[PDB]
Parts: structure tokens; C-alpha cells; sequence
């Protein structure tokens, strides 16, 4: 299969983006996804045990919607790149790569 | 430095229910979770499952689902466990441990909360002699004890001649009698000549009767 | 559920040794793996969070490898302080599940145990119970076997055992046993006999007494 994001996106300071990522031409069990900003970890979410987030990102990041992620409150130290890490059945990876702008307002 | 303090021992009887609470101190108590993680005596480790402060989203494992419930305070940075229709098989040591900020690993333990679920009445040891004698040596070693008998709940405490006399002691873990009854002893050995110039005597606390025994063991003999 | 399974379920060591432990997961659980050390008695304490990054404080010589179903626990040069069970755990989905255990103990030399046998008290006889205790003091290692006779009579069912945790300064064990028997058993028979079986005696030792004296 292949991982489809939306790219390169722009977002104003202050305003919220949505991170989210397809998962396509594979019919295995997605078991976790995780994402993260640049080299540091935002989120998890796992099939079982629901979503886990990060100490830093606990009062800026929304769950969702579905196995994406609503960043609020964006600074221009949030420019810069985002992974989703998708973790299939029984012991697949796939990531997909987001590069956010985010611009004065 | 973070710490969490769980509440004191509890005792119950078989279809009553427990509730144990973890007072978290030192971080943020709602940027991240509180699970819970038991173990029976002498066993393993055993996930019951977490509460979110953040958002009141509790998650459990199968094996408890309807019967336990995850609840957390932010006022007060306290997270409960409450366990209903116990067993005797819910006996065990429960713990709090704090999510770690990268996964579903436990980062920091609270002290621990011991429960015990048993039909038995709370009931002081009588305590025994286990008396030494010239004719039972080993390399100029005689052994004596105190034998802490048909007591409820644990803990015990024994020392020998009030602290004084810590070489060659060994208090043995109690043991569970089909009476519901714990029973453990609690020996020493000493030089030989020692029998007819040194007194010894162990000091027994069992603070859930309010006994307090100092029994002064002899030869006979 | 993804069950894990640790290897060795025991390991006896020396100061300075090389100690690997090893745990397995019955799914792919990436490097989502943690171990955690429980000193006797003591609360469980996380060592290694990720399959490989060392918990705050923790020393450098404790680390962590594998990933995906395979996963080892190594202490590099073993010290007196790192005696403990060690738990692997995977965290990749419900439930949370640990290994079950692997215990390390220091060895030693074998050493024989000294042996007691303590009739009961005629303060509880006067209650109608009889509690016998035989002590093995100070051996190694800890296996060790009592059987309890009544006139040559091996008993069954009717003793209880514990052992102490391994001792902090001599590497030894010891081991106290206690055969129950009713008042008016206990005063049909007259030789109370405790048998010790260990890697230290040469033939077993048996230590014994005659109810009333002899």
C-alpha cells in the first residue's frame, strides 16, 4: 500500500491546522498511528488503547478527527515537518510526511 | 520530584468493594494518565487500566470492565481505583503508576495499597516459644524463636531484645492457614555459652488488634 | 491478547558478571517494550522505556535491544544492588501485559544448612494444637527438601513452609517448617522426626525428639 497526506500547508498564527494522512491500496488492520513534529513525539493513537499525548502538546492538540490530528493555537516555531507513522497487521510501517507553514496575522 | 502516595491497607470482606486512592505530587497531575497495576502475593504484575485526568476518559482492561471504575480529582491531583464484588483472588498489593509522556509504560509508582479480601475477623497472635537447648546445637549455635501464631490481617512486626539483637535473625514470611488464620516465626541463632547469661525476647506488634508482646524465650528446665 | 514470554524464569550470578534476559511477544510489537526491576519487597521501578532508552537515573551499565517479537534486558558487569525480578512489558495494545518475571540471585558457594526441630510449646498444647517447627539455617542454594515423620510415619498435608529472602552479606537462605497436628494426634506417637534433603549434606539429616523427653 501507499500513505497519502496533503503535502505542503499553510496555516496562520493563532488558527488551528488539521494533520491527517491516507493510508491506501491495502486492506491490512491499521494498529497504531503515531505523529509526530519534527523529531519529537505528539501523539499516539492506538487501535486498543485510545490516544495518548504528550505531556508538551497536551493543551494544544485535539484527537482527531478519526486517526488525524487537530494542532490549535499555531506558532511560527510549529513550521516545519510532521510525520504520521502507521503501524499495520502483523508488522507493516508506513510514514507520510506534512511540511506546515505556519505564517503571521 | 514527583511522588504519589497511595492510602492506607484495607480489608474486606468477599462482595464488599474498595476504594484506593493516589495522591500525585511534584508535576502537572493532568498532562498525564494514572494507571493502575496490581500483584497477588508472590505473583506478577497485572494491568487494570488507566484514567486521563486531562478529559475523565478512563480505559480498562477486559478482565475488569464493569467491575472497576478510574476516576480522578484535578483539585485535589488524586486518582482512584474503586473494585467491586471482590474475591479472595482480588487479594493483592495495588498500586498507581503514572503514564510516561512517551506511551503506555509506568514511569513513577506509588507506594502501594495493600488489600485483603477474606471473610475472616481481625484477631491478635498468641506467640509461642521456640526454646533453645544445650542438646540441640550445631557448631556451638543454639537456635530459638517466637512462633506468631493465628493472627488477621498481616502485617507483623517482631525485633529481638527491642532492636538490639539483629545478627542471625530470620523473620520468615507468614503463611496463609486454611483457617484463614496467618501464622510466622521468627528465630535467631546465638553462641551456646550464651544461653546461661543472655536473656532474649521478642517484641511482637500487631497494630491491627492493638497487641504488643514482649515474650522472653529460655531453654526448658 | 499478546502474551510475553521471559527466559531464564531464574538466573544465578556473580558480582561483575555479563546477565542477559531475554523477553518474546506473541505479536510484533515494534519497540514498544519496557522492563522494570522489583527489588524484594520492594515497589517495581522502570528501567528501560521504548526497548532501548534508559530510564532517568537508571546507570549506563543496564541496557536494552530487539525489536519487533524479540527483546533482551543486558547488565553489563553485575553489582550486589541489581539482586531483583526483572518484568519485560509490552505497551501496543489491551491489555497491558508483563512477562512473568526472571529472578536473579547471587551465587555462591554450596553450604550445607544448620538444622533445628522445636517441639510444640505446652502453652498451645493446653489449646489443643500442636505446631512443630524445623528451621534450615544459612544454606545454599535454596532448593532444599524437609519431610516430616511421626514414628516413621511420612507425613503428608500437613506442613507449611517459607523461605527468606536471599540474605545481604552471606548469599544464604533459610527455610522454616511447620507440621500442624492436633493435640490428641500429636500424643498418640513419640518420635518427631524433621528429615532435611540439600546439595550440601553428604546424606540426609535428620533431627528429632521424643515427646514428654524421652
Amino acid at each position: 500500500g501507499t500513505i497519502e497526506t496533503t503535502g505542503n500547508i499553510s496555516a496562520e498564527k493563532g488558527g488551528s491546522i488539521i494533520l491527517q494522512c491516507h493510508l491506501s491500496s491495502t486492506t491490512a488492520q491499521v494498529t497504531q498511528v503515531n505523529w509526530e513534529q519534527q523529531d519529537q513525539l505528539l501523539a499516539i493513537c492506538n487501535a486498543d488503547l485510545g490516544w495518548h499525548i504528550s505531556p508538551s502538546f497536551k493543551d494544544r492538540v485535539a484527537p482527531g478527527p478519526g486517526l488525524g490530528l487537530t494542532l490549535q493555537s499555531l506558532t511560527v516555531n510549529d513550521t516545519g515537518e510532521y510525520f504520521c507513522i502507521y503501524h499495520t497487521y502483523p508488522d507493516g510501517t508506513y510514514t507520510g510526511r506534512i511540511f506546515l507553514e505556519v505564517l503571521e496575522s | 520530584e514527583v511522588q504519589l502516595v497511595q492510602s492506607g491497607a484495607e480489608v474486606k470482606k468477599p462482595g464488599s468493594s474498595v476504594k484506593v486512592s493516589c495522591k500525585a505530587s511534584g508535576y502537572t497531575f493532568s498532562s498525564y494518565v494514572m494507571h493502575w497495576v496490581r500483584q497477588a502475593p508472590g505473583q506478577g504484575l497485572e494491568w487494570i487500566g488507566y484514567i486521563d485526568p486531562y478529559n475523565d476518559g478512563a480505559k480498562y482492561a477486559q478482565k475488569f470492565q464493569g467491575r472497576v471504575t478510574l476516576t480522578s480529582d484535578k483539585s485535589t491531583s488524586t486518582a482512584y481505583m474503586e473494585l467491586s464484588s471482590l474475591r479472595s483472588e482480588d487479594t493483592a498489593v495495588y498500586y498507581c503508576a503514572r503514564g510516561g509522556p512517551y506511551g503506555w509504560y509506568f514511569d513513577v509508582w506509588g507506594q502501594g495499597t495493600t488489600v485483603t479480601v477474606s471473610s475472616a475477623s481481625t484477631k491478635g497472635p498468641s506467640v509461642f516459644p521456640l526454646a533453645p537447648s544445650s542438646k540441640s546445637t550445631s557448631g556451638g549455635t543454639a537456635a530459638l524463636g517466637c512462633l506468631v501464631k493465628d493472627y488477621f490481617p498481616e502485617p507483623v512486626t517482631v525485633s529481638w531484645n527491642s532492636g538490639a539483637l539483629t545478627s542471625g535473625v530470620h523473620t520468615f514470611p507468614a503463611v496463609l492457614q486454611s483457617s484463614g488464620l496467618y501464622s510466622l516465626s521468627s528465630v535467631v541463632t546465638v553462641p551456646s555459652s550464651s544461653l546461661g547469661t543472655q536473656t532474649y525476647i521478642c517484641n511482637v506488634n500487631h497494630k491491627p488488634s492493638n497487641t504488643k508482646v514482649d515474650k522472653k524465650v529460655e531453654p526448658k528446665s | 491478547d499478546i502474551q510475553m514470554t521471559q527466559s531464564p524464569s531464574s538466573l544465578s550470578a556473580s558480582v561483575g558478571d555479563r546477565v542477559t534476559i531475554t523477553c518474546r511477544a506473541s505479536e510484533h510489537i515494534y519497540s514498544y517494550l519496557s522492563w522494570y526491576q522489583q527489588k524484594p519487597g520492594k515497589v517495581p521501578k522502570l528501567l528501560i522505556y521504548n526497548a532501548k532508552t534508559l530510564a532517568e537515573g537508571v546507570p549506563s551499565r543496564f541496557s536494552g535491544s530487539g525489536s519487533g517479537t524479540d527483546f533482551t534486558l543486558t547488565i553489563s558487569s553485575l553489582q550486589p544492588e541489581d539482586v531483583a525480578t526483572y518484568y519485560c512489558q509490552h505497551h501496543f495494545g489491551s491489555p497491558l501485559t508483563f512477562g512473568q518475571g526472571t529472578r536473579l540471585e547471587i551465587k555462591r558457594t554450596v553450604a550445607a544448612p544448620s538444622v533445628f526441630i522445636f517441639p510444640p510449646s505446652d502453652e498451645q498444647l493446653k489449646s489443643g494444637t500442636a505446631s512443630v517447627v524445623c528451621l534450615l539455617n544459612n544454606f545454599y542454594p535454596r532448593e532444599a527438601k524437609v519431610q516430616w515423620k511421626v514414628d516413621n510415619a511420612l507425613q503428608s498435608g500437613n506442613s507449611q513452609e517459607s523461605v527468606t529472602e536471599q540474605d545481604s552479606k552471606d548469599s544464604t537462605y533459610s527455610l522454616s517448617s511447620t507440621l500442624t497436628l492436633s493435640k490428641a494426634d500429636y500424643e498418640k506417637h513419640k518420635v518427631y522426626a524433621c528429615e532435611v534433603t540439600h546439595q550440601g549434606l553428604s546424606s540426609p539429616v535428620t533431627k528429632s525428639f521424643n515427646r514428654g523427653e524421652c
